RNA sequence: UGUACAACGGGGUAUUGUAAGCAGUAGAGUAGCCUUGUUGUUACGAUCUGCUGAGAUUAAGCCUUUGUUGUCUGAUUUGU
RNA sequence: GAAUGUUACCGCAAUAGUAAUUGAACUUAGUACGAGAGGAACAGUUCAUUCGGAUAAUUGGUUUUUGCGGCUGUCUGAUCAGGCAUUGCCGCGAAGCUACCAUCCGCUGGAUUAUGGCUGAACGCCUCUAAGUCAGAAUCCAUGCUAGAACGCGGUGAUUUC
RNA sequence: CAGUCAAGCGUUCAUAGCGACAUUGCUUUUUGAUUCUUCGAUGUCGGCUCUUCCUAUCAUACCGAAGCAGAAUUCGGUAAG
RNA sequence: UGAACAGCCUCUAGUUGAUAGAAUAAUGUAGAUAAGGGAAGUCGGCAAAAUAGAUCCGUAACUUCGGGAUAAGGAUUGGCU
RNA sequence: CUUAGUGAGGCCUCAGGAUCUGGGAGAAUUUGGACAAACUUGGUCAUUUAGA
RNA sequence: GUGGCCUACCAUGGUUUCAACGGGUAACGGGGAAUAAGGGUUCGAUUCCGGAGAGGGAGCCUGAGAAACGGCUACCACAUCCA
RNA sequence: AACUGCGAAUGGCUCAUUAAAUCAGUUAUCGUUUAUUUGAUAGUUCCUUUACUACAUGGUAUAACUGUGGUAAUUCUAGAGCU
């Protein structure tokens, strides 16, 4: 069960819903509603389509915490040395100096 | 679904094969380089946080950060790209590739710890692995060790031991 | 339906009514395939007898190469366009009236098909599992 | 005379697809006064943007309500 | 819908109407049969046709929701918001209605027919028939379903005082 | 449209399936013959629609027969659900 | 507005005369729209649908050389500056 | 050959910014172009050709 | 890199009976070949030179150099393997 | 093994397009690009210009590799750890 979602609009579409369009060329639209699956017909672009997904995204409408910090780093500084030479006598002779 | 777990920190590795549908879910709508907490996964990895690295679905195809999308695009990639080795000189293929989005098409969720969980884990935990080649430029050693372009290096390099038998060479 | 046919086929919307004309899809030389009957149709004063996908049919071709007109054929209905539904929810169309000609045992006269196909057809006519690119 | 009923008002749900107003270094451009501009200034310009997925409509056979106001004995008949 | 006290509620069932249809794929089985070529069927499964009764979660249709938006001509000085063009025009458009264009559902017992038989005389033999009797059909009667006799019926509640 | 006799057809074998000469019937969607009813008027082909009925059953149910090996067919019974 | 005494809207002038009220069943009359197909309907495309202005480009058979010809087939069209 | 219509794809360009460093790199993505295959429909030229 | 190569603005030019333009070519061009009075006629896909192509078109990456095909990319026509 | 460099634009094959095109003989670059081969060709690089700038030589990120994987399937390749 998935959901899936408008190739005009951009909405969830719950099973079982809305319209799939094989177009000639082989490439799939599902429209969750003939509202944009008529303005999908009407050569509608949505960029133009205030209401849509596709729309918003390129207007930069209503994100505002996805560009907020966030909080995920580690601290790691753990030591294998190489293999064949000694794991041993490499962090004696690596008491460093400066 | 099966889990490709690296432990970066020791170098290890190793995997796990998971049933049940609300168990993996967790990882659905999930990006690459976004980090999962991992009681929900199990209770192994009660704590142990995930950052999401890469991974395979069914007929193999590779995924790839930065494309969104849980389905399969082709693309035409480049040298210097991801689940691309041009064979030629300026030689550009169009291949299918699939979408950094998780879904339940994956056979494989490659996974890197990021942070430990209040338990071990096996083949995680408890076994450390070896960095395979040392410094081998000079200042490289210099910083590998922390010397001033004073102390000489040379017998500050690595020596790898193997044996003849019983002629042992370094 | 009918000779040749391995499988069944759960009921989907018919689309095709005797004369209506689909494109063909496969490289035999048609242009068209105008339906003339369907095979395992209806009997009911009035109604016409009317394909959906993966049917088979009996046209001739309106549009072709002339060693393939003024006669009749088997053919098989690959692409509808008169949205049907299926039993995972969904109303799904193509874009286009569109079947590829065959003979009663259901093997093409070209060799390959045109566009894509529909599932439902392809699960029922091996040699449309041949020659078929996209599949739904 | 009460888990009363109604008129509104509120909340949901749904339709459309961004209201009026005001603002703007958005705008092909255009006028006018000189103090003729090392953004000169005052305005004007289809359209554009922002406040604004806003505004408007949403039971008339949608849902819902601690709110507001109101309403709660007119008429006729019936017997083994 | 008057009248069998009034009114109400729950029921009974006379009579009557009645409904389901046909095909295929798998499988059986390349099987029995056949020198071969050829080549079935019963049980099982998956779908279909024709028909019928519903139904509106979905998909489609419909649009005076004159709900939102858009456009032309004009009239209100402009602005705002609007009038007129027998619903001006266009896109979208809920609700309702609605479509094998959409979805769901369409019961199982008995009795028999033809026909094959049992036992068995007539007629020391023989005979499915004479007496008696088994099996039997998309038939018939039921079960089921729709009415409910407005002059068929039952159980039950309450039954008026100025 | 259906019978009776059965000379013949059917390799053989009258009647599996047919059947001459003859002869017996039935039916009333043929066509005739008749002119009883209607000429102070029964609207007059075909189709569309839609209902119902008949059976001399094309299909579907279950059968008997075969010149039925099988598959196909054929003749026949109960049958108009 | 527009080619216009066209249609549509308006000033002047003149009307607001045409039983009424409540609903919005079947069937109608009049005005409409329908997924996919596209005359398979039917005596027959009956009806309805489609086309349509202008600027531009392009334009066949045949002809009495006058035509056929808006033949056919195309693109274009607001606003504002 | 070619009108008209539709138009892949790389390229140029307005944007984009998974990440990943020091204003820069940079994927999916996308705007506008030139180039332009190709499909649909017609026209045209050449060369063939069935036929009572 | 010269150049209507292309774009803007501008003029109205350019070729032709001394055959333009168009059609044909079962036409790649040349060195050459066959035929021996001479003049000629006929021929050259084909070992050397130039050119064009890599199934048909276009597009391009890399590069000193390719519009390359025993390189990519798109479409058209072919056509292969499969779970 | 792999990285890096160079080469894969030569060769070989064919004659389909091609009729002022190609090709030829003859010119032109005072009209431009050129790997290579050959010969030449480089004291200048920092900075308010004494408390100086790694020159005794400044940076990381990767292949191969280890190890964990995916697909029926290709000279497919992902995650991780090195140099
Ligand atoms: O009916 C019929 C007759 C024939 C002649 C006129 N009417
Ligand atoms: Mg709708
Ligand atoms: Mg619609
Ligand atoms: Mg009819
Ligand atoms: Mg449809
Ligand atoms: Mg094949
Ligand atoms: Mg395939
Ligand atoms: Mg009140
Ligand atoms: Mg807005
Ligand atoms: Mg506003
Ligand atoms: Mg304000
Ligand atoms: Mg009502
Ligand atoms: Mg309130
Ligand atoms: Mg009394
Ligand atoms: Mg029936
Ligand atoms: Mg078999
Ligand atoms: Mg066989
Ligand atoms: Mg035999
Ligand atoms: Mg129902
Ligand atoms: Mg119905
Ligand atoms: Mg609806
Ligand atoms: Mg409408
Ligand atoms: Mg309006
Ligand atoms: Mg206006
Ligand atoms: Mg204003
Ligand atoms: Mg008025
Ligand atoms: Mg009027
Ligand atoms: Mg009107
Ligand atoms: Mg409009
Ligand atoms: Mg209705
Ligand atoms: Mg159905
Ligand atoms: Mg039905
Ligand atoms: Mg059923
Ligand atoms: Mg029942
Ligand atoms: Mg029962
Ligand atoms: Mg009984
Ligand atoms: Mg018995
Ligand atoms: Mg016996
Ligand atoms: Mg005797
Ligand atoms: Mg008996
Ligand atoms: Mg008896
Ligand atoms: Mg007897
Ligand atoms: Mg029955
Ligand atoms: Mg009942
Ligand atoms: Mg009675
Ligand atoms: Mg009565
Ligand atoms: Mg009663
Ligand atoms: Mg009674
Ligand atoms: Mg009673
Ligand atoms: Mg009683
Ligand atoms: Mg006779
Ligand atoms: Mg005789
Ligand atoms: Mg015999
Ligand atoms: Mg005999
Ligand atoms: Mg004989
Ligand atoms: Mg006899
Ligand atoms: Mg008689
Ligand atoms: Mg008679
Ligand atoms: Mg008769
Ligand atoms: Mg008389
Ligand atoms: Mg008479
Ligand atoms: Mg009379
Ligand atoms: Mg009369
Ligand atoms: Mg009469
Ligand atoms: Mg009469
Ligand atoms: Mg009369
Ligand atoms: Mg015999
Ligand atoms: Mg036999
Ligand atoms: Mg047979
Ligand atoms: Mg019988
Ligand atoms: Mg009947
Ligand atoms: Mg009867
Ligand atoms: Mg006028
Ligand atoms: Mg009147
Ligand atoms: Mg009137
Ligand atoms: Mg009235
Ligand atoms: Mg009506
Ligand atoms: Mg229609
Ligand atoms: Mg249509
Ligand atoms: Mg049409
Ligand atoms: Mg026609
Ligand atoms: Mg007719
Ligand atoms: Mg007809
Ligand atoms: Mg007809
Ligand atoms: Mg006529
Ligand atoms: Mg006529
Ligand atoms: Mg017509
Ligand atoms: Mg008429
Ligand atoms: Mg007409
Ligand atoms: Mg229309
Ligand atoms: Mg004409
Ligand atoms: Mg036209
Ligand atoms: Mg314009
Ligand atoms: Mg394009
Ligand atoms: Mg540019
Ligand atoms: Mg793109
Ligand atoms: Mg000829
Ligand atoms: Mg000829
Ligand atoms: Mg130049
Ligand atoms: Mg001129
Ligand atoms: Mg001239
Ligand atoms: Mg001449
Ligand atoms: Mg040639
Ligand atoms: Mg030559
Ligand atoms: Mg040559
Ligand atoms: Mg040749
Ligand atoms: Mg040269
Ligand atoms: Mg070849
Ligand atoms: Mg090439
Ligand atoms: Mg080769
Ligand atoms: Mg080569
Ligand atoms: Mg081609
Ligand atoms: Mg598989
Ligand atoms: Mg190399
Ligand atoms: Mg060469
Ligand atoms: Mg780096």
């Amino acid at each position: 069960m998935k959901v899936e979602i408008d190739s005009f609009s951009g909405a969830k579409i719950y099973p079982g819903r809305g319209t799939l369009f094989v177009r000639g060329d082989s490439k799939i639209f599902r429209f969750q509603n003939s509202k944009s699956a008529s303005l999908f017909k009407q050569r509608k672009n949505p960029r133009r389509i205030a209401w849509t997904v596709l729309f918003r995204k390129h207007h930069k409408k209503g994100i505002t915490e996805e560009v907020a910090k966030k909080r995920s780093r580690k601290t790691v500084k753990a030591q294998r040395p190489i293999t064949g030479a000694s794991l041993d006598l490499i962090k004696e002779r690596r008491s460093l100096k400066p | 679904m099966k889990l490709n777990i690296s432990y970066p920190v020791n170098g290890s590795q190793k995997t796990f094969e998971i049933d049940d549908e609300h168990r993996i879910r967790v990882f659905f709508d999930k990006r690459i380089g976004q980090e999962v907490d991992g009681e929900a996964v199990g209770d192994e990895f009660k704590g142990y946080v995930f950052k999401i690295s890469g991974g395979n679905d069914k007929q193999g195809f590779p995924m790839k950060q930065g494309v969104l999308l849980p389905t399969r695009i082709k693309l035409l990639l480049t040298k210097n790209v991801s689940c691309y080795r041009p064979r030629r000189d300026g030689e550009r293929k169009r291949k299918s590739v699939r979408g950094a989005i998780v879904g339940p098409d994956l056979a494989v969720l490659a996974l890197v710890i990021v942070k430990k969980g209040e338990q071990e884990l096996e083949g995680l935990t408890d076994t450390t692995v070896p960095k395979r080649l040392g410094p081998k430029r000079a200042n490289n050693i210099r910083k590998f060790f922390g010397l001033s372009k004073e102390d000489d290096v040379r017998d500050f390099v690595i020596r790898r031991e193997v044996t003849k038998g019983e002629k042992t060479y370094t | 339906s009918g000779n040749g046919a391995q499988g069944t086929k759960f009921r989907i919307s018919l689309g095709l009514p005797v004369g209506a004309i689909m494109n063909c899809a496969d490289n035999s030389g048609a242009r068209n395939l105008y339906i003339i009957a369907v095979k395992g149709s209806g009997s009911r004063l009035n109604r016409l007898p009317a394909a959906s996908l993966g049917d088979m049919v009996m046209a001739t071709v309106k549009k072709g190469k002339p060693e393939l007109r003024k006669k009749v054929m088997p053919a098989i209905v690959v692409r509808q366009a008169k949205s049907w539904r299926r039993r995972d929810g969904v109303f799904l169309y193509f874009e286009d009236n569109a079947g590829v000609i065959a003979n009663p045992k259901g093997e093409m006269k070209g060799s390959a098909i045109t566009g894509p196909v529909g599932k439902e057809c392809a699960d029922l006519w091996p040699r449309v599992a041949s020659n078929s690119g996209v599949v739904v």
